[PDB]
């Protein structure tokens, strides 16, 4: 969609495998605020939105 | 019942109450043994007596007893047929469902939202014989939920099966500060609203 | 493997319960809390459960 | 997508003639009331409505 | 989207159904604080 | 110095958090002493060649 129009994901009580997601796209820029990007591919989380 | 949404306004006639967009119903079913969550876009009917008629004058849910509630078999879309009788399901985003068993206790119903969706809790999970509400389901709804409606029930009771009905109360949740006691078993019997008295 | 903590009570292990991640003492206790939660914490939000 | 869009101006006319011009504005993390409009992107650049 | 089930064949809608009533009918308070 | 040819569109995956392949298998950046990162771009009629 747009941006005014955005999708929302929250994902609760599953395992992902951010790499095989994270392959498939060309990243750009990035800016974390109170995590990292490595913290992300590495932890476990009560949800993820 | 419940009729959660976002954008409300006059129906074709003029009586307030309509729902222009993906409405939120939270329709209790099979004779107070399943609830209903259904996020879908809502249709006045045409028909007679229905919200798109001119001589329309209230919506209301219902179910009869005898065919209904009968011994033989309990109907699990009792009120959602009566509810489809005034209204028409389209685009219905997602449908839940919920097991109730039956009783006669005195129970509490909260819902929130948030950025994580819509919040139901009930105190029938977690604390059956007690008050404390545990978070039972979550729903995919994102957009604001600016606006409900009590949808007024209706069993169709005849003179030789009329019943007395209880009454509820809806209180409104309001940004406090509390402080709670837990039990040694974990359970909430004893708090203070903070702002309330010296 | 190493997935139950039957005969190893009362050493200091780390622990990955259900994404919750920290290291202590298990002891086997008395059931306090509600089972529902799967844990019990303390005032300062530190699990002792 | 065909394009890229997005909101320029959301605002309400009130008064007498609808004469004053106040923004809505949205939250974090929210959405425009004025998305409905166009809910899967402009077709044309400056389309008041 | 997915499937809401089969729509209402009902043509007219069962006409208020416990007849409107906004007035003294309810005031029956149990007030609950 | 440590010094490399590199594309200026991948230069996100060596910032300093990243999740990517570089930080994984190629080069970390290490943060013991002072240090800094440059991307730079060399003019072609010099004598480094691509
Ligand atoms: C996580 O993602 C990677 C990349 O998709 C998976 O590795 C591939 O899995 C497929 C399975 O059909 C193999 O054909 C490929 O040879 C694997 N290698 C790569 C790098 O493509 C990996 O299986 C996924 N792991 C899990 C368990 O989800
Ligand atoms: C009672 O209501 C439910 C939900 O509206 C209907 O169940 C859905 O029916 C459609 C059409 O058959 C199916 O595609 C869905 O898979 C069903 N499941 C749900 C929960 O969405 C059910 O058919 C209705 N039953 C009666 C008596 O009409
Ligand atoms: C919501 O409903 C109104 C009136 O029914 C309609 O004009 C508007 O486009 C709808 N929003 C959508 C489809 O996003
Ligand atoms: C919604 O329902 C209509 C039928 O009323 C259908 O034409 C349309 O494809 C459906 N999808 C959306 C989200 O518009």
């Amino acid at each position: 969609p747009q941006v005014y129009n955005f999708n929302r994901l929250v994902f609760t009580n599953c395992n992902y495998n951010l790499t095989k997601l994270l392959s498939l796209f060309m990243v750009n820029e990035f800016s974390c605020d109170g995590i990292s990007p490595d913290a992300i591919a590495r932890g476990c989380y009560s949800s993820l939105t | 019942a419940f009729m959660l949404g976002s954008s409300v306004g006059n129906f074709s006639n003029g009586v307030s109450g309509r729902y222009f967009n993906h409405t939120l119903l939270l329709l209790p079913d099979g004779c107070g043994t399943r609830l209903w969550a259904l996020y879908c876009v809502i249709e006045p009917r045409n028909g007679s007596y229905c919200p798109g008629n001119s001589n329309y004058n209230t919506f209301a849910v219902f179910d009869t007893p005898h065919t209904d509630c009968t011994s033989a078999g309990y109907n699990t879309n009792a009120t959602l047929n009566s509810f489809k009788e005034y209204f028409d399901l389209q685009n219905c985003s997602f449908i839940y469902s919920f097991n109730i068993t039956e009783d006669e206790n005195a129970e509490w119903f909260g819902i929130t939202q948030n950025t994580q969706g819509v919040h139901l809790y009930s105190s029938r999970k977690g604390d059956l014989y007690g008050s404390n509400m545990f978070l039972f389901a979550t729903l995919p709804v994102y957009d604001g939920i600016k606006y409900y409606t009590v949808i007024p029930r209706s069993i169709r009771s005849k003179y030789s099966e009329r019943q007395a009905w209880a009454a509820f109360y809806i209180y409104s949740l309001h940004k406090l500060t509390y402080l709670l006691d837990f039990s040694v078993d974990g359970y909430i019997r004893r708090a203070v609203d903070c702002g309330h008295d010296d | 493997n190493s997935t139950t903590i039957t005969d190893k009570l009362g050493v200091c292990v780390e622990y990955n319960l259900y994404g919750v991640s920290g290291r202590g003492v298990f002891i086997n206790c008395t059931a306090v809390g509600v089972k529902q939660q799967r844990f019990v914490y303390d005032g300062f939000d530190n699990l002792i459960g | 997508p065909s394009s890229y869009s997005f909101i320029s101006k959301c605002s309400r006319l009130t008064g007498d003639n609808s004469h004053i011009e106040t923004p809505i504005v949205i939250n974090p993390g929210e959405y425009s009331i004025c998305k409905n409009f166009a809910p899967n992107g402009f077709s044309q650049d400056g389309d008041y409505f | 989207d997915v499937d809401s089930g089969p729509p209402s064949s009902a043509t007219s809608c069962k006409e208020a159904d416990m007849r409107n009533s906004s007035s003294e009918f309810f005031n029956k308070q149990w007030p609950m604080p | 110095v440590d010094y490399f040819a590199y594309p200026l569109s991948m230069k996100s995956y060596m910032q300093p958090g990243s999740a990517g392949v570089i930080s994984q298998y190629n080069y970390k950046q290490s943060f013991a002493n002072p240090t800094c990162r440059i991307f730079a771009t060399a003019p072609a009629n010099l004598t480094i060649t691509k």
